[PDB]
């Protein structure tokens, strides 16, 4: 309850508490306690560092809910992250009944969007929504910011450099009483854009003998989870087929798929649905999963940064875990010699007896 | 076997303690304050920081 | 053949010779002439080499050789099945449970022999002997079983009626000299580990739908060597735990009582407490504590006395592990939260009428109301063997120990703190399960915990203060002074002090000190189907008794008052500021009654 | 028999469900 | 092999008719909606009658004289039993060939005589019992001698049929159960009426002796870990058969009572089963959407196929009288199923 120390509403610190989070970053800490007062912020921090969290607990702060009264305007770059900072408005807001949020963007019947707003069991005091759609209803009148004190802009780079997204986000900002609070948040703020523990092993073997040796790995080590690395996406796809066959629940995710699939699957393994997922690079960076412990490598990466940023996805945040690799062709050593003398690492070879399997835990 | 052969009653638990007056000759002065928090609190300007003061 | 030997002995008993009468088959009725008519069935006899009889959908078949047991005289007595047992089932070996109904057969005349002479004095001879007879011929055979449950369910039906140290005896003895040095015991425990561990591997939330009846039926027949692995996988993996408690729903008696076993296997097995590193404790007490708590809130036919007994028993000598078991079973089943963070108002409302006790507790996300039942049955469990007064003292007693260990002091005060939360909430859910005369009867009375064991008064008035002010409250009889007489007060040292002041501090609480009457009213109108039960029976009358309380208690100090440096010294020395360390009503309490008691 | 069965039984047998079944 | 190939062609192209009833023109009109519920379906004992009750409160009765349904008369009849309630069971009594007893889940039983010249169902008679007592099951003797009514808690009444329903006897659930909250899931008679098989939800089953009209607890044994979905005798009468709602379908042998015989391929719960009138193979509907045919003498898979989520709760019953099952359909609409050139097994 380090958000206690920040003295705000009791009923959004048990709507923080019921959200897990228990000791603020550095990021939060250093914004929160002066945007409270109001002022404007140009925040430049690493992504996932909880950026969103601290302009939703300002604005969560600073609102005193005014029955159909639009105070709060937070303007993003797509549908999905639309839905998540709406989503993330809801998780904030679990013990304020009275405030409403609700979000827009495009793909929807904009009649659909001014009839909730015109509806009292929907009028929002909070809207997240894309620059485009909103403007749509600001210009047609469908919505109203006469009132509006807490703008907030996130990823505004790609807001600024986009002249479509600016254009729209200055009629959006000219539609707004100009003694309001404002917010600009992007992990991006170059110059030129008021008073502001891993266990590394590896298998030398020839292709033709891989699917077995799985089946028997897959088979012995005791995990949670298993991550299958490919470099094609044909490969990936009929390995899933396969282990699925093999009685192996197992999900695969990689590109020449529509979106939304991914989303799907990426979200439903993380929930703990399937004990096997496969992927080629395209999770290579970016993804955060904390319950993987054993990790494939089924074909090696070209270059050594490619591979520790595989094997980034096992260990999170310092823990344990185990990592076991493919060689069946010569580039394979090659980057397997390489990664030694750039990561001061020994990658030994696997040996036949297995490991202890508290050595991974 | 072993853990079932531990004597458990009423008369074991009483383990008397040590009564409040403590003789005179970071860790002990935190216990000997502890102790002594109960019978002569107002005798404690003499702490100060330093070894206690009898 | 053994079967045709023994089934007339077991008709005899068990009695199915009245209920033979129920296998008849279904007159053939139709319809003639618009009347009702009925007629027999028509079969007819064949005559085959196969043993078995059978009835191949028109006809019976039955062995020809028809005299083959002329030779064979059944049993007349459980006397000669012992004598002929000998004989017969020590040749057929382990290999008995290839027939389950035999195991059935023999369980059941053990039963109805057991169950004979209930009243005469010679049963522990019978007893004695239906455990030998057990140990010696039927349990390796139902160790051999396939996905089979009754069976396992019937032979556990018998084995009830022994002392619960010979259970486990024979399950030990099983596991470890049994299993290896005998080729087909080993080779079918072989076989379910390593199925068991397979199925460990995929359990997912997406599959449990039939994954959970298949660990069922594994686990219920053969279950003292396929739960290890179980019990293992839960000792160390996060989300298996859940799984496993949500899974326990389904497996019969035998499966509990072994499952409780290898609780105490695991929980006694030699290893360290600590981790490595320093004086953290290790990574897998909290994940069997968590696994326990789960097991007595989900499954409530889990019998998990002897389990306590372990806490009641291993806390004598401080181990670790009966302290983390205490604190989850307590804070998950019981629902206790602490008073760690509370704001002022929760506070506040934290100690007035009902109802608006009841929604502070719901807003600082406490649920001890929701679960009463299960409270009280783990109260129950506790009740038994009058553990309560010897957990209490032993709780006090330990956090004192802890205090004069040596340490880092940045783990010193967190470990004496956490006792002392443990220890009140322990307290506040007995005060919660426990009242009437049950409590009186089995929370050791005042005077014996004041002047024998030496508790500190805060902790002692903290458990009797609300009884002896509903005593004093209704029974207008007893008094104050004459109900807590003959007490030492040893630490207080009552000489220069009024003992009217003294029991008139520390008899009273907030409750009865401070009329808001804000809340009340704000709880009205925030509350304004049928309205909410008339807005909780017109929570006002709380209200209205609580005006009445304030009055009365105002007219006590008033006179008191009128009665009341030496004592100003003594008063804050013995008074307010041993109640004011206490948890933060008793520090808001001795703030109110410094105001409105003095000039 | 008794030699078969004991081996079968201590380290036992991995029964192929999709092993070899495929490649690439 | 021969039940197989008999099993495969009873799910051909042809040997299969939709038996016509409402819904079905219904979902002919509108599909050419939420299903309502069918709430039970029992024949009559000579095979030669049918009734069930949906949930929407009306009950059909079909007057059989044709395989495919052809010339079968069809008295539809309006919500029976009241208009606020609807029918939950029904019995066909035996004793004559056109009364017909049923519950509604209130204090009322009604006794009805179908007629098959008219349309008109006539009530004949109502039963009344204590204003709170809600009885849900009715059931008759297999010979016409007593009636059985049961709640979900503490109340079953045994009446005498023959001497105009006089009410025989009575008994409180809870000398029965002797446990935390049972409630009764389903009961069933033996082969003649001298026993009443119960199987309450705690686990338990129990005996209770109906010889002379006084009802007595025999014997209680632990037979599931789950409460007790359905309980079908053999007609041979030599093993009872329990299916369970925890995954597990056990025979009984009926001489010993001791468990003979276990399916094992099951891995879902059960929610109905039945045996053909030679006691030859045995039908499991499992909630997975999926129905089972099995051996009773062997205990071998020899059918299986799925429902494809196509009317989630399915109904399956055998003729009495011919080796013939009705099967629920696609959208809560019943499906005949024949082979037209065998009335019986052995004739095949």
């Amino acid at each position: 309850t380090g958000f206690k120390d920040f003295l705000l509403k009791p009923e959004l610190s048990r709507a923080i508490i019921d959200c897990g989070f228990e000791h603020p970053s550095e990021v939060q800490q250093h914004t929160i306690p002066q945007s409270i007062h109001g002022t404007d912020v140009l925040c430049q921090a690493k992504s996932g560092l909880g950026k969103t969290a601290v302009f939703v607990l300002s604005t969560l702060q600073q609102l005193d809910p005014v029955p159909g009264e639009v105070a709060v305007v937070v303007i993003c770059n797509a549908r999905e992250l639309a839905y998540q900072i709406r989503n993330e408005y809801l998780r904030f807001s679990k013990y304020m009944p009275d405030v409403k949020t609700a979000v827009f963007y495009g793909g929807t019947p904009i009649s659909k969007d001014a009839e909730l707003l015109k509806n009292k069991d929907t009028a929002p005091h909070i809207v997240v929504a894309t620059p485009g759609r909103l403007k749509a209803l600001v210009r047609e009148k469908y919505i109203d910011l006469s009132h509006v004190k807490n703008f907030v802009i996130d990823e505004c780079d790609k807001v600024l450099e986009e002249l479509d997204m600016r254009r729209d986000v200055q009629e959006i900002f000219r539609a707004t009483p100009r003694d309001k609070q404002v917010m600009m948040f992007s992990a991006t703020l170059s110059q030129e854009i008021q008073n502001p523990g891993l266990q590394q092993y590896y298998i030398k073997l020839e292709e033709r003998e891989k699917n077995r040796k799985l089946a028997q790995l897959l088979d012995d080590l005791e995990f949670n989870q298993v991550i299958i690395f490919v470099k094609s996406t044909t490969r990936a796809n009929e390995l899933t087929k396969l282990l699925n066959a093999s009685n192996f629940p197992a999900i695969t995710v990689h590109g020449h798929m529509k979106q939304e699939e991914r989303i799907a699957r990426y979200k439903a393994f993380k929930d703990f649905e399937k004990r096997i997922c496969v992927s080629t690079d395209v999770f290579g960076r970016g993804i955060d999963i904390e319950r993987i412990n054993l990790a494939i490598n089924y074909d090696l990466t070209n270059e050594a940064d490619q591979y520790l940023h595989r094997v980034g996805r096992a260990g999170r945040f310092g823990t344990k875990g185990l990592a076991i690799s493919f060689v069946s062709s010569k580039e394979d050593e090659e980057v397997l010699a390489k990664i030694q003398e750039r990561f001061d690492v020994k990658i030994a070879e696997f040996p036949e007896e297995g490991i202890d399997p508290s050595t991974y835990l | 076997n072993n853990v079932w052969k531990i004597p458990t009653g009423l008369d074991k638990i009483e383990q008397e303690v040590k009564k409040p007056e403590g003789v005179y000759e970071i860790i002990r002065q935190w216990q000997t304050l502890r102790f002594l928090r109960s019978r002569y609190l107002f005798d404690f300007d003499k702490v100060n920081e330093k070894t206690g003061v009898d | 053949v053994f079967e045709y030997l023994l089934n007339p002995l077991y008709t005899s008993m068990t009695s199915s010779g009245e209920s033979k009468d129920m296998a008849t088959a279904l007159m053939i009725t139709r319809i003639d002439n618009g009347i009702l008519a009925h007629k027999p069935r028509l079969i007819h006899k064949y005559k085959t080499h196969e043993p078995f009889e059978s009835l191949e959908l028109n006809s019976s078949y039955v062995f020809y050789y028809s005299e083959w047991n002329s030779n064979l005289t059944p049993f007349a007595s459980v006397n000669d099945l012992f004598e002929n047992s000998h004989i017969y089932l020590s040749i057929i070996g382990p290999y008995l449970g290839r027939i389950p109904t035999l195991l059935s057969k023999i369980s059941r005349i053990g039963v109805a022999d057991i169950q004979k002479n209930h009243g005469s004095e010679s049963l522990h001879v019978t007893i004695d002997k239906w455990i030998d007879y057990v140990r010696k011929f039927i349990f390796p055979a139902t160790s051999l079983l396939q996905n089979n449950p009754i069976a396992t369910s019937e032979v556990y039906e018998l084995m009830k009626f022994f002392p619960f140290e010979k259970r486990y005896f024979i399950y030990n003895e099983m596991m470890t000299k049994l299993s290896q040095d005998i080729l087909p015991l080993k080779v079918s425990f072989n076989k379910a580990e390593r199925e068991a561990k397979s199925i460990l591997k995929a359990l997912s939330i997406d599959t449990i739908a039939k994954e959970s009846r298949r660990f069922a039926k594994l686990i219920s027949t053969n279950p003292l060597a396929s739960l290890v692995p179980a019990v293992k996988q839960i000792e160390n993996y996060d989300k298996v735990s859940e799984l496993v408690v949500y899974t326990t729903k389904y497996f019969n008696d035998f499966a509990y009582d072994v499952l409780q076993f290898v609780l105490l296997l695991r929980l006694t097995y030699n290893r360290p407490a600590v981790q490595f590193d320093g004086v953290n404790q290790a990574m897998w007490v909290q994940r069997l504590s968590i696994f326990i708590a789960g097991l007595a809130k989900n499954c409530p036919n889990m019998d998990i006395s002897n389990i306590i007994t372990y806490i009641l028993k291993t806390l004598h000598n401080g181990n670790i592990i009966a302290v983390s078991i205490l604190k989850e079973l307590i804070i998950t089943v019981g629902g206790i939260r602490d008073l760690n963070e509370v704001n002022m108002k929760q506070l506040l409302m934290l100690n007035s009428g009902s109802p608006l006790k009841q929604y502070a507790r719901h807003l600082i996300y406490d649920f001890r109301d929701d679960n009463s039942v299960i409270s009280s049955r783990l109260t129950s469990f506790f009740t038994d063997q009058s553990a309560i007064s010897e957990i209490i003292l032993l709780l006090y007693t330990l956090n004192l120990k802890a205090n004069t260990q040596n340490s880092h002091y940045k783990i010193l005060s967190t470990r004496c703190d956490e006792m002392n939360t443990l220890l009140w909430s322990f307290i506040e859910l007995i005060k919660h399960c426990l009242k009437g005369k049950a409590f009186e009867e089995n929370v050791l009375p005042f005077v014996e915990l004041n002047n024998r064991f030496h508790l500190s008064t805060p902790w002692t008035f903290h458990i009797w203060r609300d009884y002896l002010d509903n005593q004093l409250n209704s029974n207008e009889n007893f008094s104050i002074d004459e109900l807590i007489e003959g007490a030492e007060f040893s630490d207080v040292d009552l000489t220069k002090i009024s003992k009217d002041l003294f029991t008139t501090f520390w008899r009273l609480s907030l409750y009865d000190i401070h009329f808001d009457k804000s809340l009340y009213d704000e709880r009205k109108n925030a509350l304004s189907k049928h309205l909410i039960q008339n807005q909780i029976k017109d929570i006002l009358v709380t209200g209205i008794s609580h005006q009445r309380a304030f009055k009365k208690t105002s007219e006590f100090i008033s006179e008191k008052s009128n009665v009341w440096e030496d004592q100003i010294k003594i008063f804050l020395q013995n008074c307010v500021v041993p109640r004011v360390l206490f948890s933060p009503s008793d520090a808001l309490f001795s703030s109110f009654f410094i105001f409105m008691a003095f000039r | 028999l008794e030699t078969e069965l004991e081996e079968e039984s201590t380290k036992g047998v991995e029964n192929p469900l999709a092993m070899a079944a495929a490649l690439s | 092999s021969v039940t197989s190939k008999y099993l495969q062609s009873t799910f051909s192209k042809g040997n299969t008719s939709h038996i016509e009833d409402k819904r079905f023109i219904h979902v002919s009109s509108r599909s050419h909606i939420t299903p309502n519920e069918i709430l039970s379906l029992k024949f009559h004992v000579s095979g030669s009658s049918m009734a069930y009750s949906r949930m929407d409160g009306s009950l059909t009765v079909w007057f059989i004289k044709d395989a495919s349904f052809d010339k079968s008369v069809e008295v539809y009849i309006p919500d029976c039993c009241g208009s606020d309630k609807l029918a939950t069971d029904l019995s066909w009594n035996p004793t004559s060939l056109n009364q017909i007893a049923v519950v509604s889940n209130s204090s009322e039983i009604s006794l009805l005589l179908i007629n098959e010249k008219s349309l008109t169902a006539s009530k004949l008679r109502t039963l009344s019992l204590g204003s709170k007592t809600k009885v849900n099951t009715c059931l008759y003797d297999p010979l016409g001698n007593w009636l059985l009514a049961a709640t979900k808690s503490e109340k079953i009444y045994l009446f005498d049929v023959k001497k105009d329903h006089s009410s025989v006897c009575s008994l409180n659930i809870s000398d029965i159960s002797q446990e935390d909250n049972d409630v009764v899931y389903s009961l069933a008679w033996s082969n003649g009426g001298s026993h009443i098989f119960i199987g309450f939800k705690s686990g338990y089953l129990a005996i209770l002796k109906a010889k002379h009209g006084i009802l007595e607890v025999c014997t209680k044994i632990k037979a599931h870990t789950g409460p007790i979905t359905e309980i079908k005798m053999d007609p041979w009468g030599r093993n009872f058969i329990t299916g369970s709602i925890d995954g597990n379908c056990y025979v009984w042998n009926m001489k010993s009572l001791c468990c003979e015989l276990i399916i094992n391929d099951l891995n879902s719960a059960v929610t109905t089963l039945d045996v053909c009138h030679l006691g030859k193979i045995l039908g499991i509907c499992t909630e997975d959407e999926m129905v089972y045919f099995y051996d009773l003498n062997s205990g071998n898979l020899l059918h299986s196929k799925s429902l494809a989520n196509y009317k989630t709760d399915p109904v399956l019953k055998f003729y009495p009288d011919k080796s013939w099952y009705i099967m629920s359909g696609k959208n809560d609409t019943l499906s005949n199923h024949f082979v037209k050139n065998e009335k019986n097994l052995i004739t095949y």
